[PDB]
DNA sequence: TTGTGGGAGCTGTCACGGATGCA
DNA sequence: TGCATCCGTGAGTCGAGGGT
RNA sequence: CCUCGA
């Protein structure tokens, strides 16, 4: 009703600046106490009509205000968050360094046993099916050859590769 | 004025403290005595004012 | 939710925003952070079609009063005669007689006070009324309130940076540089270096086809999330930078400033969380700037967007003008004189 | 969400220039 | 509308280690 | 941020 919203702004409104004041005192941060204040009013208006006119508002009002800061304590400090050392560009990354993704990408000396030692029909199935990870269609795409033929080179090149 | 602040004086081109004024045009000069403060007034030799 | 104002553009020395539509900073201050209306629109024709009879109106409201004012006194006369006669009937202390007497003689003048103090707000709503124009603030929400529960249709006002929005769009840009040209070749003194200092400004963005409307913004832009990380610390901790809390309280404000719109929010409730909105947004980008700089644990403020450019540890002097390099190390020297030069 | 309940913590800095704001 | 005031600049470089 | 080195 459009009567209970001039009921608000009409004896809570000068409520609004006494309890900035009061969630100051909890939060001890301006930034966080007008946070909880707005938090408090649109829970507040939301439900007026279940305030009962002629009581003590200020009361009520305080008492949500009360109860929505010790739930948005328990509900945010549950997870500590602090913040990053002074200097930025001392937290770091993650990578590996250029030496690093060098030897990596990379093979060792067994290079040259699935070069030479495997027939090219194996050589290049396993080297495709492998590295890649394409679909086992995929893989008999490249070479026009069937799942009978990719599927076979695969397991006997490994078998083949399985000695030295 | 000092040491290395008058080099910053000079290299900011600020209007220096203890401000010394120089003569616009050539002329007679007329500087009257006071306890207090000085005062100059120049009549120029071109047929100025 | 509802635009907002670069801080850059408003409090970064000098206003470039009080340059533009010639505002004072003071001024803009308060049309931005909630505390004063600005008439942003008024309708010229319409308001000289209808003068005569919101003129006549006004005058029989005027007649009104003062006919009540005088009933009132004339009333309070009768009876304070009245009583003095009663007490003269009796044994009345000339003092204690005068004292009844100034007793009235205060009531009537508080009667007539009242009575003056309506009058002079009267002809206050209409002598603003009579003189609205566009860029005026109404600092009284009193008088805004009459001067919209009365005139409403003949104006629009508005708070906010959604009002500076409105002003600059209404705003022509090339009659306010043609004005300030002709004023500043046809005249001089100290409204000259004014005029010159404003046309700096006009020029700019008059010359070049960049719109002034880019110093409002009805959306932020939001940095990738490596250039702000977020790194696990021993244990169930977490570090972050500063743009992440900024940017947190930026969306926690312009969320509740929806949940308050969508409720039908009174309109005190919703102009303190677009202010609200207005401060996170200002935190964002340059805090400290306006106001107290927004504090993290500790009491320690956030490093905003404009910090990582500036000082020593900005990115100009710390990240481009100089870097650590690879391929290099460091020691304690010592004194080789079996060494060639 | 009813009957009470308004904050920390700072200044012990210096020199300069120009927009702001008031007389 | 003429300044006095207030507000906003700037104040060396490179290193080591330990903390939130 | 603090303590230290040139």
């Amino acid at each position: 009703d459009e009567e209970l919203t001039a009921r608000f702004e009409r004896d809570a409104i000068p409520l609004l600046d006494q309890l900035y004041g009061g969630a100051l005192r909890m939060t001890r941060n301006p930034a966080d106490a007008e946070d909880l204040l707005q938090e408090t009013m649109v829970k507040a208006y939301a439900g007026f009509r279940s305030f009962r006119h002629g009581t003590n508002l200020k009361a009520w009002l305080y008492r949500i205000l009360t109860n929505t800061y010790i739930n948005s304590y328990r509900r945010r400090a549950r997870i500590r968050m602090e913040a990053l050392p002074e200097d930025y560009d001392r937290v770091p990354a993650d990578e590996p360094n250029p030496e690093q993704i060098y030897h990596d990408a990379r093979l060792g000396p067994d290079l040259q046993a699935a070069l030479q030692a495997l027939p090219e029909e194996f050589r290049m199935a396993v080297y495709y099916a492998d590295v890649e990870g394409f679909p086992y269609k995929e893989i008999a795409e490249i070479m026009d050859t069937p799942i009978g033929t990719v599927m076979s080179r695969l397991h006997r090149g490994r078998r083949q590769l399985r000695g030295l | 004025t000092g040491g290395l602040p008058r080099v910053q004086e000079l290299f900011e081109a600020r209007v220096p403290r203890g401000k010394a004024p120089i003569a616009d045009v050539t002329g007679r000069v007329r500087l009257e005595d006071g306890e207090r403060f000085y005062k100059i007034t120049i009549v120029p030799d071109d047929g100025g004012e | 939710a509802a635009p907002v104002t670069h801080i850059w553009y408003f409090k970064g020395v000098p206003s470039r925003l009080g340059y533009l539509l010639d505002l004072a900073p003071k001024d803009l201050e308060k049309i931005i952070y909630f505390a004063a209306y600005v008439i942003t629109s008024v309708d010229e024709e319409m308001r000289h079609n209808e003068l005569s009879t919101l003129e006549a109106e006004m005058a029989v409201e005027r007649k009104a009063v003062e006919d009540q004012r005088d009933g009132e006194l004339e009333a309070r006369a009768q009876k304070l005669e009245a009583d003095l006669a009663e007490l003269e009937a009796e044994g009345a202390k000339a003092d204690a007689r005068r004292k009844v007497r100034d007793g009235g003689e205060r009531e009537m003048r508080q009667i007539r006070d009242r009575a003056q103090r309506e009058l002079d707000r009267l002809e206050d709503i209409w002598s603003t009324f009579t003189k609205l124009a566009p860029k005026q603030l109404i600092v009284d929400e009193n008088l805004y309130r009459e001067l919209v529960d009365r005139y409403g249709e003949y104006f629009t006002g508005a708070m906010g940076a959604e009002s500076i929005q409105k002003l600059i769009e209404n705003f022509d840009i090339d009659a306010e540089a043609e004005s300030l040209r002709d004023v500043i070749r046809n005249g001089k003194g100290q409204k000259k270096l004014r005029a010159l200092k404003r046309l700096k400004v006009v020029a700019a963005f008059q010359q070049s086809g960049n719109s002034p409307m880019g110093m409002v913004l009805d959306a932020v832009p939001v940095i990738p999330p490596e250039l702000r990380p977020m790194v696990q610390l021993d244990g169930g901790r977490f570090a972050t930078s500063d743009l992440n809390d900024l940017y947190r309280r930026v969306i926690n404000r312009n969320n509740r400033l929806k949940r308050l719109i969508d409720l039908g929010a009174p309109e005190i409730i919703v102009n303190n969380e677009k202010r609200m909105l207005q401060e996170s947004v200002d935190a964002l980008f340059d805090n400290g700037r306006r106001g107290r700089p927004v504090t993290g644990p500790g009491n320690r403020p956030l490093k905003s967007l404009s910090d990582l450019l500036k000082g020593k540890q900005g990115r100009f002097r710390q990240n481009l003008l100089g870097k650590r390099v690879d391929y290099s190390g460091r020691s304690v020297i010592v004194v080789g004189p079996q060494l060639k030069l």
